[PDB]
RNA sequence: CGGUCCGGCCGGGAACUCAAAGGAGACUGCCAGUGAUAAACUGGAGGAAGGUGGGGAUGACGUCAAGUCAUCAUGGCCCUUACGACCAGGGCUACACACGUGCUACAAUGGCGCAUACAAAGAGAAGCGACCUCGCGAGAGCAAGCGGACCUCAUAAAGUGCGUCGUAGUCCGGAUUGGAGUCUGCAACUCGACUCCAUGAAGUCGGAAUCGCUAGUAAUCGUGGAUCAGAAUGCCACGGUG
């Protein structure tokens, strides 16, 4: 199998592509397991916000990475040439590996 | 000082980001850093035209620069010549390969930064600050938006004492965090110092 | 035959399934009286069986994961009392009355800025 | 407050008695979260109390409380250019209150080896009418019946 | 009752009165009670002289009070007559191993003297 | 404390410093800034004038200083005294 | 700060990143534990002919568009007040005020 | 259900905890009374939660010539073979004193030793570093797994069971000082952290006064992160008993 996992951080950009890729990788090979998610990462940041002294400003941010995986159980011949070619949406990366 | 940005607080709802893109913890930074070079770059150079907003996002090892301007004639020129002029060095700053898209914005007096540039501008070449504020002001209301807050501050052309001048009109909640309020600043150069310029610009609610 | 309850607590989820039996109420591969330590535990796991006379009527099966002491037993007694609603249906008014299908809704409260711990200011002072 | 009018916290009986005036005092004994250890205290010292007293825990507790459980107390009114100290008759609840805090703290102002055997001790006087439970109670009772005239 | 030339106590537990001594603390006293062979579960009292005699040859092997002072006195004499920094600030009085004399350093400057 | 493992520390100048006045022999001050390098017994019997921040301090070194790196017999701060 | 501190911190990349190689090599030869003592005597005295300034340990770290010294984050790579100032107008992906 | 090396561990299985995404839900909805037929309040049957469910984010016009020209930007003035640089060493860590904020205690609701159980949040590539061998230990050597619901940091502690201790300057407290060291690092003397052995100061609950807190709060116990080569009793977070 070759799994996929897509880290975003959008979870409707990243739901409307892994959205297409499950629907061009239905289209071409046979079992796709599921849009499964997993932790969110939730990266988190604290600022004093006067530029000379407050210490009771502050601040907090958080970087919100949306994590989903893909299962291909059946890849034909041509599904690895379809998603090489696929090119993703501008703000999403994707691991492919077989095992 | 109070408030917050209220591009900042609307960051997730009503306003997409300025630079979208995605890195691990290792190239986080120098992704930072090349957006800002380019950021810095075509500020400084295409300010002569009026840029209002840029797109930096970058798929798959190659940059792509999205262009938010009013007068593109100043970003052009003639027949693709100064753009690719630009794509090309644009490539050369980020050291990545590169694309450059050119967007519009219709009425040119509506957007947060083109109503600033325009106040700031006015400032430099000496006119009466009261008369840019409430030229501006009944600008955005006869193109018809839903409210505008000016609000210029510091060194008042002729004074030591730097009083803070801010008018509105129609409505614009700013606590309201489904609003549409675009918000931008900007400092005018002048030879009384820096006479700083903020607009507010509601155009109207989203639901949800 | 089984019946299923979900129990949660302040970190505690519990999860209970309810049989007639004859008195055995096993929590997580070992026996009550290995698991808790504290009678007052056991109560709160036994509380709902006290209120209606089903003490060694049914015995169950239970894991539970997360939380502490008093808070894994306070999931126990939440999902105990969502199975016994599932089981008879009809102590729904004792159970209200008991007060144990009411899932308590406290938390430990976030630390805020500023502040040493999620209320207590430091020592303020004139000078 | 000035705007509530808030009611009382349930507090969940014993697994020992199903008494809440023992939750309330094993409550009230308890310092620094851990309740076990209170636990310990309070079950180890009605237990060796009602192994001397012969009756029951509940029983002796409650009546050696009820030898404690002040009738009036006194508050500040100042209203003058000195204090008034006016009696006010207590709350039933509030009575309960007080017997088991100066109980307990009669208990930590004892001289005894454990904790276990302070809170015996004192309570077994507090049966006995006698100890520094029952002259704190008998004391701030003879203040209140001394300041009877402010009843105003 | 005397072990390395200093009485030690007798109701007292036998680690806990052997602790007693300037040179041997609780480490150092539960491997003597190990190479002893008596446990630590016994008092002074009721120890015979047999087992006191395979103390004091166990005590007698490592250094102890009187040795000791003299590894001490002559090790703080050997800084303060060579004069480096740690015998400068033993011979001021100060604390040594680099804490701070803005304020708390009462272990070496006594009580708060006034200015008046 | 410096690891055992590592050996002592004493840097290139001051060693071929020490090493060419015992080769030598004279009586003069070997000037040096290095304050932390550890005494080695080639360096007994000779005056090294460590840099203290503000001079050059000397230091005439026995037998006793074996192991003491040479900004211990040298206090960069003064204090007299606050009365 | 000063252009000359920002120079200066440019400097001490461009040392470290020259001589990364005969550091780990002398630092090896150092810390191994089978060792010819000599060659652990010349690799000790090489590392000090080695320049102060490439070591990895000495260089201050800076923020990327201003050179202030105190309050970096690593994962931006900038200051704490040009954080604040590029996240609240935008420039930084998926950074909304952290609301929990 | 199977097969069980007895360890979710391997075929599995979609029920469950769980992980998100989309939703439904709580609004005076219903009832009674007061209320001016109103706004509303006092209640109560339902409901997981009753009136803002809880917590955060959000700080109106402006006040205090508040703070920062040392994040940055900048009018003017001042320096220009120097107030600009570069390097070594020292200082920012001093100390007759006084204050603020914290931590450790003054113990028996406790200390010590031996077993025993229950988490949440996170962080990791110049990095987290298992297992195994050596060292009492801090750690050393070998070194797979890992950009990680996969592996590592990592054992949670208070608690529970037993023993002991006997109200003492004690088997309390742990300061300070000597010796021996490990790591980081070109470099631990000024000036790091940590370990071991020894030493065991003051302190026996605190005057005048003052502070925090209304419920998972106070109090108490652990754990992580940022910064970071090494260096937190702080800061920011998370749970445990309560
Ligand atoms: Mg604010
Ligand atoms: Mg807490
Ligand atoms: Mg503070
Ligand atoms: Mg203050
Ligand atoms: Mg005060
Ligand atoms: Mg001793
Ligand atoms: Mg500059
Ligand atoms: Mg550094
Ligand atoms: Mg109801
Ligand atoms: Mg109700
Ligand atoms: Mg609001
Ligand atoms: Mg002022
Ligand atoms: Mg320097
Ligand atoms: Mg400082
Ligand atoms: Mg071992
Ligand atoms: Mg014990
Ligand atoms: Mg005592
Ligand atoms: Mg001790
Ligand atoms: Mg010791
Ligand atoms: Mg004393
Ligand atoms: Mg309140
Ligand atoms: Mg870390
Ligand atoms: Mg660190």
């Amino acid at each position: 199998r070759i799994r996929i996992r897509l880290k975003a951080f959008d979870h409707r950009l990243i739901d409307q592509a892994t959205a297409e890729i499950v629907e061009t990788a239905k289209r071409t090979g046979a079992q796709v397991r599921g849009p499964i998610p997993l932790p969110t990462r939730k990266e988190r940041f604290t600022v004093l916000i006067s530029p000379h002294v407050n210490k009771d400003a502050r601040d907090q941010y958080e970087i919100r990475t949306h994590l989903r995986l893909v299962d291909i159980v059946e890849p034909t011949e041509k599904t690895v040439d379809a998603l090489m070619r696929l090119d993703l949406a501008a703000g999403v990366d994707v691991q492919i590996s077989l095992g | 000082g109070q408030k917050v940005h209220p591009n900042g607080i609307r960051l997730g709802i009503v306003k997409p980001w300025n630079s979208t893109w995605f890195a691990n913890t290792k190239e986080f930074a120098d992704n930072l850093d090349s957006d800002f070079k380019v950021r810095q770059y075509l500020t400084k150079e295409l300010a002569k035209a009026s840029v209002s907003r840029i797109v930096i996002e970058r798929p798959a090892k190659s940059i792509r620069v999205t262009i938010h301007t009013a007068r593109p004639g100043i970003v052009i020129g003639k027949k693709g010549e100064d753009v690719e002029k630009l794509r090309k060095v644009v490539a050369d700053i980020a050291g990545v390969p590169a694309q450059i898209n050119i967007a519009e914005v219709r009425k040119p007096e509506l957007d947060a930064k083109l109503v600033a540039d325009s106040i700031t501008s006015q400032l430099e070449r000496r006119v009466m600050f009261r008369r840019a504020m409430k030229r501006a002001v009944q600008n955005a209301m006869r193109l018809g938006a839903k409210g505008i807050k000016v609000e210029v501050s510091g060194r008042l052309g002729g004074a030591e004492i730097a009083r803070t001048e801010w008018y509105r009109e129609g409505r614009v909640p700013l606590h309201t965090l489904r609003a549409d309020i675009d918000y931008n600043t900007s400092e005018a150069h002048t030879t009384y110092g820096v006479i700083g310029v903020k607009v507010w610009i509601f155009k109207g609610e989203i639901l949800g | 035959n089984q019946y299923y309850g979900t129990g949660r607590r302040k970190s505690s989820a519990a999860r209970v399934f309810i049989k007639p039996g004859n008195g055995k109420i096993v929590i997580n591969q070992r026996s009550l009286e290995q698991y808790f330590g504290r009678e007052t535990a056991r109560m709160v796991v036994r509380q709902p069986l006290e209120l209606v006379d089903m003490v060694e009527k049914l015995d169950l099966y239970i894991t539970v994961k997360g939380g502490g002491i008093s808070g894994q037993a306070g999931a126990i007694r939440h999902g105990i009392t969502r199975a016994l609603m599932e089981y008879d249906e009809s102590l729904r008014s004792e159970l209200r009355k008991a007060g144990f299908v009411t899932r308590d809704a406290r938390q430990v409260e976030r630390k805020k800025v500023g502040l040493r711990k999620a209320r207590r200011r430091p020592q303020f002072s004139k000078r | 407050p000035r705007r509530r009018v808030i009611g009382q916290r349930k507090i969940l009986p014993d697994p020992k008695f199903g008494s809440e005036l023992l939750a309330k005092f094993v409550n009230i004994l308890m310092v620094d979260g851990k309740k076990s250890t209170a636990e310990s205290i309070v079950y180890s010292a009605l237990e060796t109390l009602a192994q001397r007293s012969g009756k029951s825990e509940l029983e002796a507790f409650e009546v050696a409380l009820e030898n404690v459980r002040p009738t009036v107390e006194v508050k500040s009114r100042r209203v003058g250019g000195s204090t008034y100290q006016v009696p006010v008759e207590v709350r039933p609840v509030r009575r309960n209150a007080l017997a088991m805090r100066w109980i307990v703290e009669a208990a930590r102002k004892r001289g005894d080896k454990s904790m276990a055997l302070r809170l015996a001790n004192e309570l077994s006087d507090a049966a006995e009418n006698k100890g520094t439970a029952v002259k704190k109670r008998e004391d701030v009772h003879r203040m209140a019946e001394a300041n009877k005239a402010f009843a105003h | 009752a005397r072990i390395a030339g200093i009485n030690i106590p007798d109701h007292k537990h036998a680690v806990i009165a052997l602790t007693s001594i300037y040179g041997v603390g609780k480490t150092r006293s539960k491997a003597i009670l190990a190479a002893a062979g008596i446990a630590e579960d016994v008092k002074i009292s009721e120890l015979s002289e047999g087992q006191i005699d395979t103390l004091r040859d166990e005590v007698a092997k490592f250094v102890v009070e009187g040795d000791l002072r003299r590894e001490i006195s002559m090790s703080i004499k050997r800084l303060m007559d060579l004069g480096c920094y740690r015998g400068l600030r033993h011979r001021r009085g100060l604390p040594v191993r680099g804490q701070r004399t803005k304020t708390n350093a009462r272990t070496r400057k006594g009580p708060r003297k006034p200015i008046k | 404390p410096r690891s055992l493992k590592k050996g002592p520390f004493i840097d290139l100048h001051l060693l071929k410093k020490v090493e060419k006045a015992v080769e030598s022999g004279d009586k003069k001050p070997l000037r040096t800034w290095s304050r932390r390098s550890t005494i080695f017994p080639n360096m007994i019997g000779l005056t090294i004038a460590v840099h203290n921040g503000r001079q050059h301090v000397p230091v005439f070194v026995t037998d006793e200083m074996v192991g003491h790196k040479l900004g211990e017999f040298a206090p960069t701060r003064t204090y007299r005294g606050h009365a | 700060a000063k252009q000359s501190m920002k120079a200066r911190e440019v400097k001490r990349v461009a040392l470290a990143d020259k001589y990364f190689a005969k550091r780990a090599e002398l630092k090896a030869i150092i810390s191994d534990v089978n060792a010819s003592d000599e060659d652990r005597w010349n690799a000790v005295l090489k590392l000090q002919t080695l320049p102060r300034d490439s070591s990895p340990s000495r260089q201050r770290n800076r923020c990327r568009q201003t050179g202030r010294p105190h309050g970096f984050l690593r994962k931006f790579g900038l200051s704490r007040i040009k954080v604040r100032e590029a996240a609240m107008r935008g420039e930084i992906p998926g950074l909304k005020k952290a609301s929990w």
